[PDB]
């Protein structure tokens, strides 16, 4: 369950 | 001086209900509701240091004054009163509430620790209430609900003159809604973060234009408060002091595949296939030619698959999603058709509302006011 | 031989939902599909309750199969408005209906108990009457398995006369009615699990009750219930029901008649402030009923109502929920209360058109087909 | 909270 590539955050 | 008034039941019960919404679950004085009779009417207010709500209602004030009474009990009582005028009278430590043949005697709460409402910041701009409710409802669905990551539990509000952009994310989906408002003060350039659960509740309660108060000049946000002003209603919300993640870079400029299909048909078919998905974990989407094949399943519970015709351009693609994140997004488009923008099975999918309406690609991102960006799940 | 049939989706989903309604919480999980000469039989069983329904269906191959109950029900509910083809292969059952396709695992039919035979038919009653009378008495049944005898509805049959009774030690509900006997007059009494029977009754042709005939009544230890296409059984309780008839007062020292809706609404209003909803106070005197509740720590409430009252003034208290349960089970415009002392049972019965007034009494009890007998609580 | 005078039962 990968996250959105939010930076930071994932 | 002892407060005494008569009020129309519906006006009173509505206003009390509205205030009691933003009232806290459990210092015990904070769940009190404040009744103040003035030269102009009745003010009904509630405050809990985070959120405040004040509503002004017409009333016949025989005797001016104020009284604090338990907010829940008052709300319950007012909902159940008969079709008669309501008369409220403070007599000592008790507040008396009479309506037809019904008579209630309630204890008065203590004011000596009851905090004054905060003043609203200066006005910033005005939005029509139906637009405000729609936009806030749209982005709020993506907000995080875990207080241990506070930045995620806000709605990001960015202001650029006449343009307003709302965003929210919980790391799995991102919702971004752009809109136009009419500024009241000077032209403004700022960004703020507002608790999403609060703001969505206020918007969902309704208004008939909404005045937003964030301040003006370069002092926007300095009170640390979002004020919302409506006809006869004033509320404040403590802003979130947390850095929001940089979301704009996640919106792809183009796609290697796009897909267009009816929202209602897709949503129904998703829900149907997901019935066999283990712990509702994932639904599989296979795009190819003019066909979308949904599938889900589990070893010991069973399998499901369903075909839907689709408008699909690009190379065949199989991508999987959390069914609920997916229908959450579909449900928040408010359009007949949806357009999906894809790249790979491992990268975010773009959901935008399509309107009534080729080649090999890549395909330029559509320009829309609203977008819901959804992260895929890994195929096993 | 492998089962395979087409069936109308509405008929199929309706049947499954009816059978799945009577399904155990945790192999008996499955429901049994069976294709025959006449059509398709759908059934479920858990050693306590059996339920079988026959539906029209183009059988294309005879056979039967045990499939997961809750799953089959959810799937059938979600199907589109197209016909349903079912086909059995190996340990999988396939279900297609338009674009959607399902493949469920089959369950081990080997260990699945056969449905018990329904007893011989005893009598027949109209569906709407049956549903009303069960609904009326079920509200008084005990719900606690440590006292099994109180968890049943008592069914006493004497020729064409049927008496229904239930109690939880705090209220007692008795409903008399008349039916048609199908196998000569019989004289017996059984005790049927309240919850089950109330569910059966809540589910328009006619209701045939089967308990056997002659002196063999209750000897199967089963209540059979049959309507068009529907067959069900319920294990009887062999617990000993208390003697209830002697509790019905022959006369009252005071009687009150009042509108049911007006009283019910006033009770629910006043009890808003009652501690734990433990009690509401009723003061009758002259031409007025005064309800009251609460204490000065949370709040007090009272309300006056016009009442048709005869006898000496009386103040009596009740559990407000038990009181509105009784009121709501009367199904009449007005209620007549029969009292003696504040600490003895009160009779609630539908008012007739004679009810209302004058006299000092004592007042003979009325003959009614329905009575709800409520124990007061002690005033403090 | 007395019971109905059920016999037995109260
Ligand atoms: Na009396």
């Amino acid at each position: 369950v990968p996250t959105l590539p939010l930076v930071p955050x994932g | 001086t002892d407060l005494k008034f008569r009020v129309v039941r519906e006006d009173f019960a509505d206003a009390v209900a509205w205030v009691a919404r933003s009232l806290p679950t459990r210092i015990p004085v904070l769940a009190g509701v404040l009744l103040t009779g003035t030269d102009e009417g009745l003010t009904i207010s509630g405050f809990d240091y985070e959120v405040s709500a004040e509503v002004k209602v017409s009333a016949e004030i025989a005797s001016a004054g104020s009284v604090l009474v338990s907010g829940r009990l008052l709300s319950d009582i007012t909902k159940a009163l008969p079709a008669k005028p309501v008369e409220v009278s403070v007599e000592g430590t008790r507040v008396s509430l009479t309506c037809g043949s019904a008579r209630f005697s309630l204890p008065t709460l203590a004011v000596e620790d009851y905090p004054a409402l905060p003043a609203l910041p200066e006005e910033t701009g005005v939005i029509a209430s139906d637009l405000f409710a729609e936009a806030i409802g749209q982005v709020a669905v993506a907000a995080g609900r875990d207080d241990t990551l506070p930045m995620l539990t806000g709605i990001r509000v960015e202001i650029s003159g006449e343009s307003v952009v709302l965003a929210a994310t919980d790391r799995f989906r991102l919702a971004v809604r752009e809109l136009t408002w009419v500024t009241t003060a000077g032209d403004v350039e700022a960004a703020v973060l507002v608790p999403a659960k609060t703001l969505a509740e206020a918007a969902k309660a309704g208004t008939n234009q909404v005045h937003l108060a964030l301040g003006s000049g370069a002092s926007v946000g300095k009170d640390g408060l979002l004020g919302i002003r409506s006809e006869g209603k004033r509320s404040t919300t403590r802003l979130l002091d947390a850095e929001f993640p940089k979301f704009r870079q996640l919106l792809p400029a183009e796609h290697t595949a796009v897909a267009t299909i009816g929202v209602a048909e897709l949503t129904e078919a998703i829900k149907r296939v997901a019935l066999v998905a283990d712990r509702g974990a994932q639904i599989r989407m296979e795009f190819s030619d003019d066909t979308l094949k949904l599938s889900a399943g589990a070893d010991d519970v069973g399998r499901a698959e369903e075909d839907l015709p689709v408008d699909f351009a690009g190379e065949p693609l199989t991508i999987a999603f959390n069914p609920t994140y997916l229908t959450d997004g579909l449900g928040s488009l408010h359009s007949e058709r949806v357009t999906f923008g894809f790249t790979t099975p491992s990268r975010p999918a773009v959901l935008r509302p399509a309107g009534e309406d080729g080649g090999s690609g890549p395909f330029p991102a559509a320009k829309t006011d609203y977008v819901y960006l959804l992260m895929p799940v890994r195929l096993p």
